Formats: C-alpha cells, structure tokens, sequence
C-alpha cells in the first residue's frame, strides 16, 4: 500500500515562505529519489527538482534555483519542500512524486512517476483573509418556471477559499446546484447556491442556507423568504 | 534542451483510437513515460519505457517512440478517458525531467444543449447595506464556452461585470456564473437590466426590473 500524503492548502501574502511536506509510506523512502512538480491553475505539469533522501543530495530546475529548498527527515520517511519568498504567479498545486528506484546504483530504473502526492495547494495573493456577506435570493415569479421556484444564497466578497454550503443543515439536497465561485479583480470571491423547490410548498416549509467559510472561522445560516 | 511538444487538443469518437503525439529530437532516444491526469486528480503513470504499462492500467493504452516522436495511443476510447495526457523524459545533460505541455483528450458524441438562465436582482438586504449584484447563473449547456453581455435598458453595460469561467456538472454539462455590481441608485434608475448568454451562435437573455 504504497502511498505519498502531503500537508494541507496554504494561503500566503506575497513575500511571505511556505514549507510543505510529503510523508512516505508503504515502500522504503531512503530507496527512491522524491521528486517535485508543480501545476499553476489550468496549465502544465513543471518539474521543479529531485532530492535523494539517502544523502539529502538535491538537483533543482533552473528557475527554482535560489528559492527552493528540499530536505528529508528520514526518521519519519518526511520530504519536505520550502518556498522563499512567493509571488502571485508562484500560485499552484504542489506535488511530491516518487521516483527513479534505487539512486547511484547499478540497478538505477527511472520508470517514470509512478506514485504521486495527492498535491498541496498553494495560493498567493495580496488579498487578505475575510468572511463572507450572505444575502438572500428571493424566489420570486420572475424566479419561477412551470410551478417550480429557484431561491437561492449570494456568498459575497469574501477570501480564501473554500467555502461550503448546505441547505435546511443537510435535508434538502435534491435541486441544489451551488455554483463555483467567481475570483473577482479585487482579489475577493463570490459564489451563489440555488435550489429549485415546489412553488406550493413556499408558505408551508422554511428554507436556510447554511455556509460555512472555515479560513475565517465564519458560519452563517441565511433564512430565504418570498418576496 | 529536449523541449517537448504535445498538441493542446486531440478529440475522438467513443471506441475509435486515440493519438497523442509528443515530439522531440532524436527522442527515440530516450524512455517516454505517459502521465494521465484526471480534472480534479492527481496524475497517473499509465505509460512508460515507451510501451510498458503499470500494472493496472488496460491493456488499451499503449505507446511507441522512434525518431522524431512518441505517440500515445488508446484503443476504443471510453468517455472515462477524457483527461489531460502529459509525456515525460529524463534529460541526461543535467538529471533533469522534462514534461511536455500536455495534451486535452476530448471524447466527442455528448449531447449539446443550449443554457438555462436565472437571473436575481439584488435582494433588499443588500440594498440596506448600500450595495447592489445582480446574479446570473448558467447551467446544463454543451459545449462549455459561453459569452456573457449585460444591459441596463438595452444599452451594454461593461463596468462591474465579473464571469466565471464554465465548468463540468456532475451530468457532464457545463455551468458558469455573471454578476454585476452596482450601486443602489445606479439600480433603480434603469427600467430594466438584462443578462444575455450567447451559445453556439444563439443567444438566451433575462430581463429583471427594480420595480417587479
């Protein structure tokens, strides 16, 4: 059960340093070389560099020369991978993948990656960490088709991602479509939920939006009445 | 140095044979491993040594590399083959490894539909805190490229628009999402405002009013 699991998302300011760490399991880590590549949003893989966790040797790409540094604690079978100093376009997920078996050895098989991390988001932006406004979307007729009503939940203006939201703390799950978050230019989120539900039923039963934005500790249940 | 060059986008029949390319010079060379990469997933080696596969991977995914170029090559392509195909070689003037760009499979044959609309006006919460969005959600279209236009009273209205790139449903159709802010004078001096989704060359276009 050979695996890599890497540590969580991490939000960062420009400037700022992170260091991310992939913990081997299931094979003997000190046998394989660990790599690293990285995958900015909607674009290629780019191999950032290998170290060899038998003797902490490490080959970096060109343009990770300076501001990368990877280490192992072989004590743990632990790779750990630090970013000086990010920029904006630093934005990516970041995975650890093991590599060539056996490193400096006759029997030296670079087979490709064959397992990867699950990947560690990493995020850089000047935006700074703030909750959530939820407002309600009235289901009105204009929001009515053919005896169903969408209503809905605008989550607006807030950063980082992620937020969650559920309907009625769980029940109402059938006609919810939460829409993926628009990343505005001032560098803030929003995102909507919506459900369709049975226009006879507005009167009898209460619906409540329910986010959760855990970067800012915030939660807000949201009722949602008719105009 | 062996700069890989894939081609963006490939797309196939269901149970047709794919062909993926990745060109490099004398790249016949060297060892071409495959990485598949599912939306959302982490990559999956499905190739290597040219031709070998891990174990696990079917039998319908095979390679060859001779000369100039190394092709992928996948066999009745299933619409669970749709993923992003990377190539992969290990530089021997620095250990260094090598991707290629990477390679959009798109399995054609789904079924087009145009967008439904839903547009919302600023609900009266909003407007007691000074502020004003109006909301326009679009889902369950095919293809998934969309333009977006707003109008206040028929004329374009391009400041404070902001639009979602689309994204795969669960069902395989796409939805994205507009929305424009404005001040709440702004709202209610219009008669009305108007989102309008262009798809495939036809248009669909709600209306709302601050007085309705």
């Amino acid at each position: 059960q050979v695996q890599l699991v890497q540590s969580g998302a991490e939000v960062k300011k420009p400037g700022a340093s992170v260091k991310v760490s992939c913990k081997a399991s299931g094979y003997t880590f000190t046998g394989y070389y660990m790599h690293w590549v990285r995958q900015a949003p909607g674009q290629g893989l780019e191999w950032m560099g290998w170290i060899n966790p038998n003797s902490g040797g490490t080959n970096y790409a060109q343009k990770f020369q300076g501001w990368v540094t990877m280490t192992r604690d072989t004590s743990i079978s632990t790779a750990y991978m630090e970013l000086s100093r990010l920029r904006s376009d630093d934005t990516a997920v970041y995975y650890c993948a093991r590599g060539g078996l056996e490193p400096r050895s006759v029997d030296y098989y670079y087979y490709g990656m064959d397992v990867w991390g699950q990947g560690t988001t990493v995020t850089v932006s000047s935006a700074s960490t703030k909750g959530p406004s939820v407002f309600p979307l009235a289901p009105s007729s204009k929001s009515t088709s053919g005896g169903t009503a969408a209503l809905g939940c605008l989550v607006k203006d807030y950063f980082p991602e992620p937020v969650t939201v559920s309907w009625n703390s769980g029940a109402l799950t059938s006609g919810v479509h939460t829409f993926p978050a628009v990343l505005q230019s001032s560098g803030l989120y929003s995102l909507s939920s919506v459900v369709t539900v049975p226009s006879s039923s507005l009167g009898t039963q209460t619906y409540i939006c329910n986010v959760n934005h855990k970067p800012s500790n915030t939660k807000v249940d949201k009722r949602v009445e008719p105009k | 140095q062996s700069v890989l060059t894939q081609p963006p986008s490939v797309s196939v029949a269901p149970g047709q044979t794919a062909r993926i390319t990745c060109g490099g010079n004398n790249i016949g060379s060297k060892s071409v491993h495959w990485n598949q990469q599912k939306p959302g997933q982490a990559p999956v080696l499905v190739v290597y040594d040219d031709s070998d596969r891990p174990s696990g991977i079917p039998e319908r995914f095979s390679g060859s590399n001779s000369g100039n170029t190394a092709t992928l090559t996948i066999s009745r392509v299933e619409a669970g083959d749709e993923a992003d195909y990377y190539c992969q070689v290990w530089d021997s003037s620095s250990d260094h490894v090598v991707f290629g760009g990477g390679t959009k499979l798109t399995v054609l044959g789904q079924p087009k539909g145009a967008p439904s609309v839903t547009l919302f006006p600023p609900s009266s919460e909003e407007l007691q805190a000074n502020k004003a969005t109006l909301v326009c959600l679009i889902s369950d279209f095919y293809p998934g490229a969309v333009t977006v236009a707003w109008k206040a009273d028929s004329s374009p209205v391009k400041a404070g628009v902001e639009t979602t790139t689309p994204s795969k449903q669960s069902n395989n159709k796409y939805a994205a999402s507009s929305y424009l802010s404005l001040t709440p004078e702004q709202w209610k001096s219009h008669r009305s405002y108007s989102c309008q989704v262009t798809h495939e060359g036809s248009t669909v276009e709600k209306t709302v009013a601050p007085t309705e």
